């Protein structure tokens, strides 16, 4: 190595 | 900010103290870890995309404008990976991987990436350090905190053998996901150790941290926590050190492996000259 989310609201 | 570095709103501010860190303090003379405690952690910082909404890397608050973090997050050429300032955003304040937290985080937009000139991707990652500068100061509350960089003294008592630092993240648990910021506290390995347990040429911009085979403890950090915080308490002032930044490893709590890590000290001075310049 080497390098479900909630999308974000229109707040930035 | 920089003045009150190191101290935690909810923990040294109010004279409490964290689950495990008297764990870091009597070694002074992520997979495996656990659940951190909600303020544990303020200087942690979620590298994000903005394209697909993704955890790409850990980071670390250093000030109200500066985010430090790993430079393989942003360069990478053998994995194609090359991000510019709008192509991520960084979110502070978390305790939840997933959810956006409403009224707790805050989020950033980048006004500039700074990536060590001799940042060695093409062989052993040598010097992975970058520095982002943030469109907006963020405001500091209980959940966000910047960390502070050691200087010479605290990094020639502090980075030894032995003693234990702590690495936090929303990477994976074995080499899924969990729902909050995990903690491993690591104790910090012998150089000759580090050296041997590879075929990677080490250098002195890096130092390894992990439990020996025989050991019985384990863990590690793992994909998602790079860029991530290697910390320490320093038991003379009390505040919280970053000595380093997560790197590389051979997988994640292989036995025998250890997890690499940027020595922040060492690159202190290319750190200063960009914040004075820029």
């Amino acid at each position: 190595r080497x390098a479900d989310y909630e999308p974000i609201p229109e707040e930035a | 900010g920089g003045a009150d570095c190191g101290l935690r709103p909810l923990f040294e501010k109010k004279s409490l103290e964290d689950k495990t860190e008297r764990e870091l303090l009597e070694s002074y003379i992520i997979v495996e870890g656990s659940d951190a405690e909600i303020g544990m952690s303020p200087w942690q910082v979620m590298l994000f995309r903005k394209s697909p909404q993704e955890l790409l890397c850990g980071a670390s608050l250093i000030s109200d404008r500066w985010v430090l973090t790993a430079a393989h997050c942003l360069l990478y050429p053998p994995w194609d990976k090359n991000f510019t300032e709008n192509d991520l955003l960084v979110r502070i304040g978390k305790h939840s991987r997933t959810r956006y937290e409403r009224n707790i985080e805050k989020i950033s937009m980048l006004e500039k990436i700074y990536i060590h000139p001799r940042y060695n991707w093409r062989e052993n990652l040598d010097r992975d350090i970058a520095l982002m500068k943030l469109k907006k100061p963020v405001a500091f509350s209980d959940y966000i905190h910047p960390v502070c960089l050691p200087d010479r003294e605290t990094a020639a008592s502090l980075l030894q053998a032995g003693y234990k630092g702590r690495v936090t993240g929303w990477g994976n648990l074995k080499e899924g996901q969990p729902s909050v910021l995990q903690v491993v506290n690591l104790p910090i390995v012998e150089r000759p150790v580090c050296k041997d347990s590879t075929r990677i040429r080490i250098t002195d911009n890096m130092f390894c941290a992990g439990y020996k085979p025989d050991e019985g403890k384990r863990g590690d950090a793992c994909e998602g926590d790079s860029g991530g915080p290697f910390v320490m308490k320093s038991p003379f002032n009390n505040r919280w050190y970053q000595m380093g930044i997560v790197s590389w490893g051979e997988g994640c709590d292989r036995d025998g492996k250890y997890g690499f890590y940027t020595h922040v000290f060492r690159l202190k001075k290319w750190i200063q000259k960009v914040i004075d310049q820029f």
